[PDB]
């Protein structure tokens, strides 16, 4: 709901999420090559 | 989960070396784990 | 303490990073528990 969100906020109104009580599962994220920038910062993405 | 056979214990993360068993020790109810001294993890509670 | 690092247990560390990155942190941990250590080695030597 928030990667294939119809619109998406201005940079000046970045737009706050909550997220808890769920298993992420990032695998599926950075195995597709649809992003065109991955970068990470501290953590390796790999090790999710 | 086993008692009394060291093995590699991964806690919500939180992981490292050695042998658990029963504590002694009894935690309040809000607390999630405790430390003795400086950066000895002594005792967790099974999440599950 | 952490040395400055991202955190001050190796399990952290090398969980979050991967070894091209995680190097220079281990690195950082190094140099500063070498220097605790041969401080309390000489500390003990004056006073043995």
């Amino acid at each position: 709901e928030v990667f294939n969100a119809t619109r998406f906020a201005s940079v000046y109104a970045w737009n706050r999420k909550r997220i808890s009580n769920c298993v992420a599962d990032y695998s599926v994220l950075y195995n597709s090559a649809s992003f065109s920038t991955f970068k990470c910062y501290g953590v390796s993405p790999t090790k999710l | 989960l086993v008692k009394n056979k060291c093995v590699n214990f991964n806690f919500n993360g939180l992981t490292g070396t050695g042998v658990l068993t029963e504590s002694n020790k009894k935690f309040l109810p809000f607390q999630q784990f405790g430390r003795d001294i400086a950066d000895t993890t002594d005792a967790v509670r099974d999440p599950q | 303490s952490n040395f400055g690092a991202i955190s001050s247990v190796l399990n952290d560390i090398l969980s979050r990073l991967d070894p091209p990155e995680a190097e220079v942190q281990i690195d950082r941990l190094i140099t500063g528990r070498l220097q605790s250590l041969q401080t309390y080695v000489t500390q003990q030597l004056i006073r043995a």
